[PDB]
RNA sequence: AAAUUGAAGAGUUUGAUCAUGGCUCAGAUUGAACGCUGGCGGCAGGCCUAACACAUGCAAGUCGAACGGUAACAGGAAGAAGCUUGCUUCUUUGCUGACGAGUGGCGGACGGGUGAGUAAUGUCUGGGAAACUGCCUGAUGGAGGGGGAUAACUACUGGAAACGGUAGCUAAUACCGCAUAACGUCGCAAGACCAAAGAGGGGGACCUUCGGGCCUCUUGCCAUCGGAUGUGCCCAGAUGGGAUUAGCUAGUAGGUGGGGUAACGGCUCACCUAGGCGACGAUCCCUAGCUGGUCUGAGAGGAUGACCAGCCACACUGGAACUGAGACACGGUCCAGACUCCUACGGGAGGCAGCAGUGGGGAAUAUUGCACAAUGGGCGCAAGCCUGAUGCAGCCAUGCCGCGUGUAUGAAGAAGGCCUUCGGGUUGUAAAGUACUUUCAGCGGGGAGGAAGGGAGUAAAGUUAAUACCUUUGCUCAUUGACGUUACCCGCAGAAGAAGCACCGGCUAACUCCGUGCCAGCAGCCGCGGUAAUACGGAGGGUGCAAGCGUUAAUCGGAAUUACUGGGCGUAAAGCGCACGCAGGCGGUUUGUUAAGUCAGAUGUGAAAUCCCCGGGCUCAACCUGGGAACUGCAUCUGAUACUGG
């Protein structure tokens, strides 16, 4: 299927994770149709630690596109966060 | 064969070979004989023949061993036979 | 990473006093500044091309402290940023976190405020900089820490610096051994001595 | 091919291995490499202070 | 609307088969002169309205043969 | 708004000058090697040779919620013992929690590796149709009736082993007809024909023969139309060198008919036509993975394809097909071959270009490490298991970046070295000295964050005949880190533990003495050395870089020294001996049309990463990262008509 997923794209010690709505037979960092949005697990105090586009991500979660678990609970965070 | 799975996908492989070519065989020899009527030129009895060849074609395309269109093509092709004929 | 050299063979090499002492003694009666250093440094040649862009350039290596590709990196940075090229370039160079220590008087010499900070005495913004290559910027405080607000060779650099001319694009309280880096300054305030066009001809060769 | 030998004397025989490492020799005609003086057999100069990474010598103490 | 292009025909020997040289006008990727480069499509025909000398307009097609993919839509300038 | 701000020369022909002209250096970069030296940290990188061969361990399994069943476990029972009359127990029972083996479903076609092949069947960009698409999702409906087998197991059994063979058994979502059928397939139609499977959770009521039929909910199964993704396919342009390779091509170019393919097509045949490709480079030979990019360059370009990402190809060499949605299949099958190994000589087994590692080659490139805690994958309703992907650790100054080796005072300008016109200069504020600090390495203490989830219970709602079961939403509980002696902070004691390499005649920053004497030697070019060598070797001094410095190799620049931007032809190398002339290139002037080239707006697109501009974070930087233009192109629509073309 095609999941919505995070990319850990970082040094070490230290990740950052960009989602992307990509093919599930794919690689981690490998291709992917469209990127979203990201999230910064150590993302500091009064900044913007995680950003999501819900109208893409609900666009392709009803085209078909599936979810994974830690985005899934990024998604209940943001809508909790309203 | 070094995964235990390997060799057991060449066990169900094997297996499911015999089976196939029996169920190949079968199909072939059907549309063989209806080839074998329509340049007969005998046209009751190729038509029966064809009616003999339908389902069977028709159950190894619906159960997958073959093609859809595959199915599809036969039939339209040997009813353009049967039409010229 | 430095230059633990005898610092009046540079002072003497270039010719101009680099401020690479305190100033309780006349340098000129420190050393003697007149010839050149070395055995044959009584002979003063028709210096050349690579020779005079070499001496701007080492002249301003030698009074910042700053190593070549240190020096280098702060020459594409200047090269890079909008405006002039010298100007961004002596302003790097300003910018530097022991340059401000050096100008806010908290150290004795360039040398001293590069001590004075690495060994982990400097709060910028209340935080703890162990680094004497930090860039500082417009409208930032810069205090010392309370472990080193009793050190004696602190207010000594502060007399000393209160005996030499002030630095006009700061703000200094010393009371509390603070201040605060109030604007980037221009190409007026400082030396007229370090020429510029020099140093972009030879890192533009 | 030949290759020149550096240095202010030498060691090497025949039968025994060494690197070579290019650059031509001006003056001996046809002769393009040396060797690599203080590399796999062939050691360095007797006695030399200055210039001793170019042939191999250890600091002196 | 159709994307269809047209060029002139070189022979038309063999049969419900014509080859038609389009002479598109290319810039030169370096030194800037519009040089021309004649490239040459085995077009379909049907009862072989045309000859040598035609200019025809074509367009693409799913492939009859093996080197012939292009069909033809209007046919002008049918002499010399 | 911004996305730029960008260009250096020098030496050398000559008695001397100008010019042409090579040759060499000054700069940046490396997948680097070697020599000397070697404190720490952060992040990256680490067989370019032999696509050479491999010891040893691991790299793909999972599902009891498909299935018979128990190979071991641990709960539950029965019998009986000194009774330790309540137990240590020993046997039967798949009853339960589970589970080796076996059937079956999915997964092994993804993830990982390498660049030998391939100059275009591949790649990049833009179009197009004549197609298939497991898993995921939307809608529409079906989901009855049966049957025969065969593994596991039993007994016999060939074989040294690997692998089997026979006779009987047993079941399923395995297999097969049957019933059924549309808007599904064939035909224009009448018409014909085509499918399947349950399992689990809980039970109010009728009620089971105690397996329960029945109800309810979850998740499966089938047919079709879809959607997205992926894959196959075609066209056009671009994609190396060579004309001391000018002819090539017989299924070859096309047609018609048959066959075949998921699909068009000489894909494959029968027959016919005699064609097609070619100086805009066919054919042939040699080299090469391509691209986004990287290095350089002011720019146009030149070189190149390491890491990272996309695509292609290959999996010991050469083939072929099956299973499957998908392979003509890295850790699958079959055949042949070389190599290695076992043999009872009959026969067998294996394929590191997976991660480590070894032997070999080489100038040269690491540990037979820890974990699934995170991200993703496979199976699973899940819990969970597998995961040499990945996260991390070890090594290596391989690069980039950051820091340290103290700081201040200090003239007796100490001694000692070296030089000297024997006044002295120099090493040199340098050392000694006195005062001040403890970054990093060491010692001890505190310690974030990478962790969101998952598991129990409860509350509300949704189904529901049902306040059961399940799902969602919260709610208290113990909780889940290989890194880890973590990042970071704090305290300790002391200048202690921490500087080298190249060069000094010009180019090129940096000079004097001593030892040599065309010897020893240096050299990147010009040239040095023949008795005062600033050029060789040593010392003193200095200059440049600095935990690096050099020598070599390789690219670009300088090289306007292949010149489109950007050269030249009387004598420096260069005007065919001269003319005719096909193709090709260019074309006076006026009008009208077209609008191909040209220009302009919009649309699609130029994957992301990188480069650049603003910004954020790691104390700073390297590095990580948000937004933006750029992605100098391609195509489509819409215009304008001066130039060029028709
Ligand atoms: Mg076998
Ligand atoms: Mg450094
Ligand atoms: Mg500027
Ligand atoms: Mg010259
Ligand atoms: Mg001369
Ligand atoms: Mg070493
Ligand atoms: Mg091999
Ligand atoms: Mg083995
Ligand atoms: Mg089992
Ligand atoms: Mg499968
Ligand atoms: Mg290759
Ligand atoms: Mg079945
Ligand atoms: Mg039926
Ligand atoms: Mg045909
Ligand atoms: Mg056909
Ligand atoms: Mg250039
Ligand atoms: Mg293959
Ligand atoms: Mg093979
Ligand atoms: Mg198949
Ligand atoms: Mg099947
Ligand atoms: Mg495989
Ligand atoms: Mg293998
Ligand atoms: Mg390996
Ligand atoms: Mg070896
Ligand atoms: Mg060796
Ligand atoms: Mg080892
Ligand atoms: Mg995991
Ligand atoms: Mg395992
Ligand atoms: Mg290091
Ligand atoms: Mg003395
Ligand atoms: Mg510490
Ligand atoms: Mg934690
Ligand atoms: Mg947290
Ligand atoms: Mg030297
Ligand atoms: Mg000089
Ligand atoms: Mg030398
Ligand atoms: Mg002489
Ligand atoms: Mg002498
Ligand atoms: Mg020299
Ligand atoms: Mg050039
Ligand atoms: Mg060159
Ligand atoms: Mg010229
Ligand atoms: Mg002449
Ligand atoms: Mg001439
Ligand atoms: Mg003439
Ligand atoms: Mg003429
Ligand atoms: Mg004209
Ligand atoms: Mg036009
Ligand atoms: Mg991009
Ligand atoms: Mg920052
Ligand atoms: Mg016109």
């Amino acid at each position: 299927m095609v999941t919505i997923r995070l990319a850990r794209h970082g040094a070490k010690k230290r990740p950052f994770y960009q989602v992307v709505v990509a093919d599930s037979r794919n690689a981690r960092n490998g291709r992917f149709i469209e990127r979203v949005g990201f999230f910064n697990p150590i993302a500091s105090e009064k900044e913007e630690g995680t950003r999501l586009d819900l109208d893409r991500i609900a666009h392709w979660v009803g085209q078909g596109a599936t979810i994974s678990d830690r985005v899934a609970a990024l998604i209940k965070e943001v809508n909790k966060a309203a | 064969a070094n995964i235990k799975s390997a060799k057991k996908r060449a066990i169900q492989s094997e297996k499911a070979r015999k089976h196939n070519a029996s169920r190949r065989s079968m199909m072939r020899t059907f549309i063989k004989k209806v080839y074998a009527a329509i340049e007969a030129g005998d046209k009751a009895a190729a038509q029966k023949a064809f009616n003999e060849m339908q389902p069977i074609v028709d159950r190894q395309a619906a159960k997958g061993l073959i093609h859809k269109n595959k199915a599809a093509r036969h039939k339209a092709n040997l009813t353009a036979q049967i039409n010229k004929l | 990473a430095r230059y633990l050299g005898p610092k009046l063979k540079l002072s003497r090499r270039e010719g101009t006093d680099l401020f690479l002492k305190s100033g309780v003694r006349a340098i000129d009666t420190k050393c003697k500044i007149e010839q050149a250093p070395g055995q044959h440094g009584a002979r003063k040649p028709r210096l050349s091309d690579y020779g005079v862009q070499l001496r701007e350039k080492q002249k301003v290596r030698r009074i910042y402290g700053v190593l070549e590709r240190q020096f280098r990196n702060y020459y594409k940075e200047a090269a890079r940023l909008k405006g002039n090229t010298g100007e961004n370039l002596l302003a790097l160079l300003e910018g530097r976190l022991d340059n401000v220590v050096y100008r806010m008087g908290f150290g004795a010499t360039r040398a001293e405020a590069r001590q004075l900070v690495s060994h982990k005495a400097i709060m910028v913004n209340g935080r703890v900089v162990n680094i004497a290559s930090y860039q500082v910027s417009p409208n930032d405080v810069v205090s010392i820490r309370e472990k080193a607000k009793k050190q004696s060779r602190v207010k000594a650099a502060l007399e000393l610096a209160e005996q030499r001319e002030k630095p006009t694009w700061l703000e200094v309280d010393a009371g509390k051994m603070e201040g605060t880096f109030k604007r980037k300054p221009e190409r007026s305030d400082l030396s007229a001595d370090i020429n510029e066009h020099l140093i972009v001809e030879l890192y533009s060769k | 091919v030949t290759s020149y030998i550096g240095g202010e004397g030498h060691n090497l025989q025949e039968h025994s291995v060494i690197l070579i490492r290019g650059g031509r020799v001006k003056d001996l005609p046809g002769v393009r490499y040396h060797t690599v003086r203080g590399a796999l057999d062939c050691s360095g100069v007797k006695d030399r202070k200055q210039a001793r990474s170019k042939y191999g010598v250890k600091r002196p103490k | 609307k159709i994307r269809t292009l047209q060029g002139r025909v070189v022979s038309d020997k063999m049969e419900k088969s014509i080859v038609v040289a389009i002479e598109r006008f290319v810039k030169h990727p370096i030194y800037g002169k519009f040089i021309k480069r004649t490239t040459k499509l085995h077009v379909h025909d049907e009862n072989n309205e045309c000859g040598i000398g035609d200019v025809v307009e074509i367009r693409e097609c799913r492939p009859l043969s093996k080197t012939k993919s292009w069909t033809l839509v209007r046919v002008v300038e049918k002499a010399v």
